[PDB]
This record gives structure tokens, C-alpha cells and sequence, in this order.
């Protein structure tokens, strides 16, 4: 039993999307399909369901009226119609199935695909150099992946990037540190090497 | 947690029952066992009597301009709960609330009907069409007394059977068909995968085909049909398919032919089909389409009710036709029988 | 009776002793008020003509509206639109034969024709209102048949037989006692029609009264006796119950007018009263035109 | 017996008696000359 | 209907009990099941009906029911208990998850080592002004940074546990434009560590 996902993307606010996660190992009639959302630091909220034995179709609150789920028995696939997409829709979802009558719970759950909503647009991140530490910053980036290195991924010990954080524009920013011993300083030289591949975008400081 | 509990009025005519669900083995039901917690002091001289009725409701979907009783009852017993060994769940139900509670039990014969219900039609009215089980408490002086439902706790309960833990063989069918020159003409063999469907598991026939004659056939027809045997003061045998596939394939006039059809029933698309036999309602809810009724090896009586079959038919129009029986019926649950929590749309 | 051909031959066999109707030729009968019965059934085919349109229209629009809406479809449904089709091809012939007959070799066949036409129909509408009754009474009694086989045999019941013994009637007149129009009665050859239809009032009202009966025993209780009582009898034309086996009589005499205008008016308003009560406000048919104690608990131990 | 065979036979009949009575006195009146 | 879990972070150690609970608004029968997700990975399924374990969940996991509160017992802890566990009711169609309870690795407590950045002058070049204060390696997450200026518009990002020497890493940052910089002079992040005896600050001028 497998729940592969796709139609994971970046959308503005206003737009619509399209959730289809192919049903394998199981199926439709004898099964229930579910959406479980996720944001970012959150826990887990259901959006809709549905049954296709009983044709039932089930939304949340802040879901119902603009979301859509429909089941492709020949395909034996789930689909997700996202209309109105705002600004709190950005949240990670996740295709859970659970057996048509005897409900048990959700059994199986399928890789989430990660929904955002937002404004801003895809700009490049900046970057600003900062026992001893170093670091540097990297600020102003929209796209959520980072690739940050240091001397070429020579130091690995002693290294921490911590989590990105939002901006009140929407873009994002974090902060990598080193620590290294303050007597290696005058002929050691520590470089950092960040890769911004949503922007095609390397910045060495 | 684990028992559910009923009331009625000042009587404290509370009802327990472990489970709603009693599963049927085809030669042993489960016992039916309770507590019937009450108030001596409110009760007096009035005896606390229970009963247990299966009771056949008949067309009232019909005969609306004569709306009263159309009811026959299958079987029924009563129990004087105050004036059987007690099961461990009675020991403790009698232990909790103490003094006051007072068991009952009674035995369901074997072969009687499981619970079923006829679905309804376009303007559904009234509690079921069909076959259902109920317990009910009540106090008395006699078990004739006329009962004003004003100390009387109902609670409706399901017969049920679940598929056997050994599938019989594939079902296996053919039919030969001879015509004009009837050389060597069409044999129509038809097999099944298994003998035993879940609920909502697709059905596949696997069916072959030699049409060794001067006339080819168009279409290749398969559907699933559920042929509800009732018997009420007459017998009958209602057919009203659940699944159905029309395939446009054709066959040549040669030797061979061979595809693989594959269907599902479900209660969707068959929701409009008035009289057509679903799993006993424990209330004003929906369930799937009847299960096959299991029945012993002793005779097929004209039993009472209704006894579900499934057949898959496959028919060749040159027409030549044939049906493989199978049973549709849900796994035993491995653990406690009731729906489980079904979401409630609140 | 003697038409216009007898007096004539029995004047050409020569007041006079041998004329029908015993200055000179004192022989004047009491025409004036002969001349008036045409007034009075005018009467009667006026209310008649009423009835069976009104009847006409409401079943046609019952049967379009059964027909139409498929979620409709069903054994009962379809006995319901055999027995509207019945009342409206009874209403039909009747205006047809009125109209062919009263002008309002091929002598003999355009009127027969009419008449054997009018005749069938409303044997096989009276055939197939005992065939309702009879089919409320298998469900009360003899539920869960088959209904493809019962319906059949309904359908041929209603069809058949009817015309059965109205060939019998026809090809016996035709044979042995044709006389020029066929709106005369020949004889008992009419009893040949007329006793299959008394025959089978007589079986519908018996299931009624039995029906009527078992209801009130399963029984303010004389309350719902009535409405089923009421509702009921329409379907069952209980109203024929009331003048069968009444012999024919004088056209003017006070039971034939008594019998006459009851028994018309409520034949031609009967099928627009099961139009009205079975089709427009009765069950599923409302819905698709507008379409278009204490509670259970769980506790430990 | 049923109504409506009864009463077409009875206009039937009458039609007959009508149109010979018509020719009777027809036959009286040009008779009185 | 509302579903909390009472603790919203929990700490052990392998080998140690933990008993997880949560209460709903209103009885929702035995219809209760439990859920396990890694971060970065989507919920197993634990135990359903509050009481049945899932085919192929270990052993020790186990559920429990009281009237409308519903307790979660994962008993001898295992490297592999380290995660967040979610409650759900499935009695009615509007199915509602808990809050969410995580489950730390607990050790010694370790201080941080306060390090603080003045703004760079390419930061300055760009018109705005970020200074970062930095705390390390130190187990407790109740840390908290103060910023002392001559507040309100600041960030904060924690490190996840240490592979190794498990122990949360905080960053804060404190926002402010040229001219915002520029008239003010002094700075400092003052850290509120449980493990510290006393709050130890740390500033710099802007020269």
C-alpha cells in the first residue's frame, strides 16, 4: 500500500491548485480517502474526506464551499480542487485513506505535499558576514530551500543552521554559525559557501 | 466504555447490553444477554418483563391509503426479569450497579433471518421495510397488560454473519448453445477468482468463448445480481442487479476468445432501486447492500424473511448465458462487531 | 320493437284493431309528453359528456406525469396507468360511438364497428378496476409475488377476457341476430356482455368489504376507518354495487331516473376522482412535482 | 344492469318509436285531409 | 468539539515511562486514536479506539480511557519514542486533532555561550541594520533573549536537539533601519537562562 503525492507547488493568493495522490494496494469502494493539513510549527487539522461506497463528501469549516475532493475510481486516484487559495492555506498536506466501513482510524498516509500561499515574489538571498564564532546571515530570499556550506563542507563539527523565519514582506532568513577555537584565528580562513538553487544563486563570503 | 445503556421515564427501567451486533454461526447465534436495572419501589406487583422479537415489516411502502400494522412476527421470547447461568459480563454489570439489577438473556434459534432492510424509495417514510431484531423492557402485571410506552426502554439489535474463515472453490460455470448448422458452436466458460467478496472488493470473472458458427455475437454483457429470496405467507424471488458492465467486444466466428471483466458494487449508484435488500438499520443511518445469508447444509428451507444470494451472469448476444454464484460478506471483525465509530455529520 | 318497416308491412297487409298504437280516428296516443324523454337524456348526455371530459383531461395529464418521471416506475404504477388508459379509452369511445351512432353494406359495419369498440372498452375498464382491487388485496394478504408473472396475468385478465366474451357477443349477433343497427337489443344476447361486468362488480366489491373489514379489525378509532373506508372506495367502483342486477325498466319510470342520474354522473366523475386522489396528491408523486423515551447511551463495566 | 349499455339500447329504441310515431301521424294528418 | 493535551512539551530518557493525555470538550465514546510523526515525515498510525494497538506498532505503546479524557502510555521509552504524538476523535465529521505533545531528550543542563554581532558594513551599505545574538549549545528551551536599546521587532529561530550532545541552539535577531541604527549607540541581548544563576547581558557600541 502505497499513497504517492503530487501537484505540490507555489501559488499567490486568490489562484487554485490541483492535489492528485494515486491510490495503490487498496481499493476506492473499499476505502475512505482523507486530507489532513499541517502549517508550518502547527499540529494537524483535517480539510475533507471522502467515501466513494456512499458518495459522501465532507469539508472543514474554513474548507467547505472552497475546496473540492473527488475520487477517480477507473484511475483509482484522489483528487483535490483548492479555489480561493489565502494566505493561512500554506501548510504541508498530507493523502491519508482509511477503510471504507469499519473506520479504525488512518492507516496509511502518503508523503505531503507542501502548499504556500503568499505575495511575494522569488528574490535572491543576501548575504552579510557576521572558544570563538562566526557566522554569516542570509536574508531576503522568498524560496524555503538553503544550501549553506562552509570551507566547502570541510567543517561539519560545531556548525548550526537554524531554521528559516518569516518577514513581515514574506521573504525569509537565517543564520549559520561555526564555532571554532579563538587561537586558530591569523592563519586559518573560514569561508561560507551558500547555494540558493530556486534562484540559481551561489554567494560566497 | 465498553456497555451501552438505555433509559426509560421515572421507572429507572435502565437496559444494558454488552454489543448490538450478534454475530450468527450457521449453526449457533450468539446468546443474547443484558441487565435491566429498575426501581422496586416504583415497580411494586408490576413485573419486569423483556422480550426479544424478529419481526418481518412488509409492504407499507405500497398500501399507504391503508396505513396501519403490516407486520408478521418470525420468532419472539419473553423473560421475567423479576419475579441461566450469568456471563461475565452480567457478573459485573450486577456488581457495579448492585442489588437492583436483574439479568436476562434469552437464545436465538438457528436459521432464523438476519437482519435486512428493504430500501426504501422516492418519499421514504416510516421506521423499515424488512427484517429487524428488537429487545424491549417493560413493567407489568401480566405480558398481556396493554403498554403505554411510558416505562418501556427499546433498543433495536442485529443478527449478523460474517464471511467463513475457508473459501470454497472458484466458481466454475459453462453453457453450450447449438443452432442452424450446429457444427461445433459457442460453449461459454465463465470462472470467478474467488468465491467470497468483501464489501466494496471488485469482482472479476475470467470467460471464454468459441464461436464456431456462420453468426457472430455483439456485446458482451456482466452484471452482478442480488437475488433476495422473501417468504411471507407466499415465497418469491426478487432479482435487482447491483453491479452492471456492458462491453462492446465481439467475437469472431473463429475458435477462441478470452478477456477478464472486472466489477465493483456499491450502494451509490443503487440508491434509487426501491426493495432492494441492505444490512438491517440500527437506526435512521445508511449501510451497505445485504450480505449473502449463510445457510446449513440441512435444507434450504422456505425460511422466513429474507435470504440474500449473489450471482455474476455473463451473456453473450449472438443468446447464450450463465451465472456464477458467489458470496459478498464482510471479514469477521477480529474485534468488537459494531460500526466503529462512522463519522456522525452533526 | 316495432320500427317504421312493421307498420308499414301491416298496413300493406290491408280505429283499426291492428296498428300498435290503439272527427273520426279516435287513435291519438300521449305524444306530448313522449316528446320529452329527448329532453332528458339530452340531460344525461350533458352530464355525461362533462364527466368523461373532465376525466379525459385529468387522466391524461396523470398518466403523462406517471410516464415522465422514471423514479415513478413500478408494479403498482404501472397497474395505475393501465387504469387510467382504461378510463380514457372508455371516456373516448363513448364520445366516439355518441358521435357515429347519433350523427352528432357499410351500413351495418360503421355502427357495429363503433359499438363493439365502445363495448370492449368499458368491459376491460371494469375489468381492470376489479383488477386493482385485486391487487390491493394480493399485497394486503399475499405480499412479496413475484409481480412479473402477477402482472401478466393482471394485464391479460384485463385485456383478454373482456375481449373474449365480447367476440363471443359480437360473432353470435353478427351470425343469428343482426338487425341493421346495432344500438337495438336483440333478445338475452346483451346479457352475454352484461354478466361478466356484474360478475365482476360483484368479486370487487366482496375485496372491498373484506379489506374494509380486516382494516377496522386491526383498529377516536372509528376516525381512521373513515378515510381509508373513503379512499377506497373509488378504486374499488363501489358505486356500481348500487343498480347492478337491476332489471332494465320503462326509460321514463322513476327508478330509471333515480338509477340513471346517479349512475352516470358517477362513472364519468369516478375516473377523475383516482386521477385526484392516487396519482396527484398520493406519496412519491407530490414530492417529485415539488422536486422538480430517551436516546441511547454507553457507560463502563 | 350496467348504465350505459342499458341507456344506449333504451335511446336506440326510442329513436325507432319516435320516427314511426313521426310517420304515423303523418300518415293521420294528411289522411283528415 | 476541542481536544487538549496537558503537556505541551515533554522531556525523558531512554528507558523511562511517559504517559501522554488529553481531555475532550465532550464524550466522544472509545472513537480516539493516536498518531506518531517524525519531523520532516508524515503521522504513523499508533493505536486506534483509544484502546487498540496498530498492526506492526511495537508493544509498549498503549492506550487509555477515561470518561472524556484519553490517556497515551508509550512505557519503556526507546530511541526510536523521540517524536510529536497528535490525538484525533473520528465520532463525528468534523474531526478534530489535538494540540500536539513532543517528546525531548532529556540530560544534563549545559549554559550557553552568549556571542553577539555588531551589524556588518555591507549591512549598513544596504540601508538596514540586523544584529544577531547568539547562545550555542544549551539543553533548556525556556531561554529567552531581551534586547536593550537606547523591542517588539525581533526574531527568534531554536536549533532542534543535538544528535550527540542533545541540547537546543537559540538565535535572535534584533531589526532596525539606517537611521534607527544610526541614532542609537548602544546595544546588548540579555539572556534569562534557567540554567544561568543570575542573567548574564552582553553589549557593544556603535564605534
Amino acid at each position: 500500500v502505497q499513497l504517492v503525492e503530487s501537484g505540490g507547488g507555489l501559488v499567490q493568493p486568490g489562484g487554485s491548485l490541483r492535489l492528485s495522490c494515486a491510490a495503490s494496494g487498496f481499493n476506492v469502494y473499499s476505502s475512505s480517502i482523507h486530507w489532513v493539513r499541517q502549517a508550518p510549527g502547527k499540529g494537524l487539522e483535517w480539510v475533507a474526506s471522502i467515501s466513494s461506497y456512499y458518495c459522501y463528501t465532507y469539508y472543514a469549516d474554513s474548507v467547505k464551499g472552497r475546496f473540492t475532493i473527488s475520487a477517480d475510481t477507473s484511475k483509482n486516484t484522489a483528487y483535490l480542487q483548492m479555489n480561493s487559495l489565502r494566505a493561512e492555506d500554506t501548510a504541508v498536506y498530507y493523502c491519508a485513506r482509511s477503510r471504507q466501513f469499519w473506520y479504525s482510524g488512518l492507516d496509511y498516509w502518503g508523503q505531503g505535499t507542501l502548499v504556500t500561499v503568499s505575495s511575494a515574489s522569488t528574490k535572491g538571498p543576501s548575504v552579510f558576514p557576521l572558544t570563538a564564532a562566526l557566522g554569516c546571515l542570509v536574508k531576503d530570499y522568498f524560496p524555503e530551500p538553503v544550501t549553506v556550506s562552509w570551507n566547502s563542507g570541510a567543517l561539519t563539527s560545531g556548525v548550526h543552521t537554524f531554521p528559516a523565519v518569516l518577514q513581515s514582506s514574506g521573504l525569509y532568513s537565517l543564520s549559520s554559525v561555526v564555532t571554532v577555537p579563538s587561537s586558530s584565528l591569523g592563519t586559518q580562513t573560514y569561508i561560507c559557501n551558500v547555494n540558493h538553487k530556486p534562484s540559481n544563486t551561489k554567494v560566497d563570503k | 466504555t465498553r456497555v451501552f445503556k438505555k433509559a426509560s421515564c421515572n421507572g429507572k427501567l435502565t437496559v444494558y447490553l454488552g454489543k448490538r451486533d450478534f454475530v450468527d454461526h450457521i449453526d449457533l447465534v450468539d446468546p443474547v444477554d443484558g441487565v435491566v436495572l429498575v426501581d422496586p419501589e416504583y415497580l411494586k406487583e408490576r413485573r419486569v418483563y423483556v422480550t426479544l422479537t424478529c419481526a418481518f415489516r412488509y409492504g407499507r411502502e405500497d398500501l399507504d391509503v391503508l396505513g396501519l400494522t403490516f407486520r408478521k412476527d418470525l420468532f419472539c421470547a419473553n423473560v421475567q426479569s423479576f419475579p441461566k447461568p450469568l456471563t461475565r459480563l452480567q457478573e459485573r454489570l450486577i456488581k457495579k450497579l448492585g442489588e437492583h439489577a436483574y439479568p436476562f438473556t434469552f437464545e436465538i434459534p438457528p436459521n432464523l433471518p438476519c437482519s435486512v432492510t428493504l430500501q426504501p424509495g422516492p418519499e421514504d417514510t416510516g421506521k423499515a421495510c424488512g427484517v429487524d431484531y428488537e429487545v424491549k423492557a417493560f413493567c407489568a402485571e401480566n405480558l398481556e397488560e396493554k403498554i403505554h410506552k411510558r416505562n418501556s426502554v427499546r433498543l433495536v439489535i442485529r443478527k449478523v454473519q460474517y464471511a467463513p474463515e475457508r473459501p470454497g472453490p472458484q466458481p466454475t460455470a459453462e453453457t453450450t448453445r447449438q443452432f442452424l448448422m450446429s457444427d461445433k458452436p459457442l460453449h461459454l466458460e465463465a470462472s470467478l477468482d474467488k468465491e467470497i467478496y468483501y464489501h466494496g472488493e471488485p469482482i472479476s470473472v475470467n470467460v471464454h468463448v468459441t464461436n464456431n458458427t456462420n453468426k457472430t455475437v455483439k456485446k458482451i454483457k456482466i452484471s452482478v445480481r442480488q437475488y433476495a429470496d422473501i417468504c411471507l405467507f407466499n415465497t418469491a424471488q426478487y432479482k435487482c442487479p447491483v453491479a452492471m458492465e456492458e462491453a462492446d467486444d465481439t467475437v469472431a466466428p473463429s475458435s477462441t476468445f478470452c478477456k477478464v471483466y472486472t466489477l465493483t458494487p456499491f450502494l451509490c449508484n443503487n440508491r434509487e432501486k426501491r426493495g432492494l435488500a441492505l444490512d438491517g438499520k440500527l437506526k435512521h443511518e445508511d449501510t451497505n447492500l445485504a450480505s449473502s445469508t449463510l445457510l446449513r447444509e440441512g435444507a434450504n428451507r422456505e425460511i422466513l424473511g429474507i435470504i440474500v444470494s449473489y450471482k455474476v451472469k455473463v451473456k453473450l448476444v449472438v443468446d447464450v448465458a450463465v451465472e456464477l454464484p458467489f458470496t459478498l460478506m464482510h471479514p469477521k471483525p477480529k474485534e468488537e462487531p459494531p460500526h466503529r465509530e462512522v463519522p456522525e455529520n452533526e | 320493437v316495432m320500427t317504421k318497416e312493421e307498420q308499414i308491412f301491416l298496413l300493406h297487409r290491408a280505429c283499426p284493431d291492428y296498428i300498435y298504437d290503439f272527427n273520426y280516428s279516435e287513435c291519438v296516443k300521449f305524444l306530448t309528453n313522449e316528446t320529452r324523454e329527448r329532453e332528458v337524456f339530452d340531460r344525461l348526455g350533458m352530464i355525461y359528456t362533462v364527466g368523461y371530459s373532465v376525466s379525459l383531461a385529468s387522466l391524461t395529464v396523470a398518466v403523462l406525469i406517471l410516464a415522465y418521471f422514471r423514479r415513478l416506475h413500478c408494479t403498482r404504477n404501472y397497474i395505475h396507468m393501465h387504469l387510467f388508459l382504461s378510463f380514457m379509452l372508455r371516456a373516448v369511445s363513448i364520445f366516439v360511438k355518441d358521435a357515429v351512432l347519433y350523427s352528432g353494406a357499410a351500413g351495418y359495419a360503421g355502427c357495429r364497428v363503433a359499438v363493439t369498440f365502445f363495448l370492449y372498452f368499458l368491459a376491460t375498464n371494469y375489468y381492470w378496476i376489479l383488477v386493482e382491487g385485486l391487487y390491493l388485496h394480493s399485497l394486503i394478504f399475499m405480499a412479496f409475488f413475484s409481480e412479473k408473472k402477477y402482472l401478466w396475468g393482471f394485464t391479460v385478465f384485463g385485456w383478454g377476457l373482456p375481449a373474449v366474451f365480447v367476440a363471443v357477443w359480437v360473432s353470435v349477433r353478427a351470425t343469428l341476430a343482426n338487425t341493421g343497427c346495432w344500438d337495438l337489443s336483440s333478445g338475452n344476447k346483451k346479457w352475454i356482455i352484461q354478466v361478466p361486468i356484474l360478475a365482476s362488480i360483484v368479486l370487487n366489491f366482496i375485496l372491498f368489504i373484506n379489506i374494509v373489514r380486516v382494516l377496522a379489525t386491526k383498529l377516536q378509532q372509528y376516525r381512521k376507518l373513515l378515510k381509508s373506508t373513503l379512499v377506497l372506495m373509488p378504486l374499488f367502483g363501489v358505486h356500481y354495487i348500487v343498480f347492478m342486477a337491476t332489471p332494465y325498466t320503462e326509460v321514463s319510470g322513476t327508478l330509471w331516473q333515480v338509477q340513471m342520474h346517479y349512475e352516470m354522473l358517477f362513472n364519468s366523475f369516478q375516473g377523475f376522482f383516482v386521477a385526484i386522489i392516487y396519482c396527484f396528491c398520493n406519496g412519491e408523486v407530490q414530492a417529485e412535482i415539488k422536486k422538480s423515551v430517551s436516546h441511547t447511551s454507553v457507560t463502563n463495566g | 344492469a350496467v348504465a350505459e349499455i342499458q341507456l344506449m339500447h333504451q335511446r336506440a329504441k326510442w329513436i325507432q318509436d319516435a320516427r314511426r310515431r313521426a310517420f304515423l301521424h303523418k300518415l293521420i294528418a294528411e289522411i283528415h285531409t | 468539539i476541542q481536544m487538549t493535551q496537558s503537556p505541551s512539551s515533554l522531556s525523558a530518557s531512554v528507558g523511562d515511562r511517559v504517559t501522554i493525555t488529553c481531555r475532550a470538550s465532550q464524550s466522544v465514546s472509545s472513537a480516539v486514536a493516536w498518531y506518531q510523526q517524525k519531523p520532516g515525515k508524515a503521522p504513523k498510525l499508533l493505536i486506534y479506539s483509544a484502546s487498540s494497538l496498530y498492526s506492526g506498532v511495537p508493544s509498549r505503546f498503549s492506550g487509555s480511557r477515561s470518561g472524556t479524557d484519553f490517556t497515551l502510555t508509550i512505557s519503556s521509552l526507546q530511541p526510536e519514542d523521540f517524536a510529536t504524538y497528535y490525538c484525533q476523535q473520528y465520532k463525528y465529521v468534523p474531526v478534530t486533532f489535538g494540540q500536539g505533545t513532543k517528546v525531548e531528550i532529556k540530560r544534563t543542563v549545559a549554559a550557553p555561550s552568549v556571542f553577539i554581532f555588531p551589524p556588518s558594513d555591507s549591512q549598513l551599505k544596504s540601508g538596514t541594520a540586523s544584529v544577531v545574538c547568539l547562545l550555542n549549545n544549551f539543553y533548556p528551551r525556556e531561554a529567552k533573549v531581551q534586547w536593550k536599546v537606547d523591542s517588539g521587532n525581533s526574531q527568534e529561530s531554536v536549533t532542534e536537539q543535538d544528535s550527540k550532545d542533545s541540547t537546543y541552539s537559540l538565535s535572535s535577531t534584533l531589526t532596525l533601519s539606517k537611521a534607527d541604527y544610526e541614532k542609537h549607540k548602544v546595544y546588548a541581548c540579555e539572556v534569562t537562562h534557567q540554567g544561568l544563576s543570575s542573567p548574564v547581558t552582553k553589549s557593544f557600541n556603535r564605534g
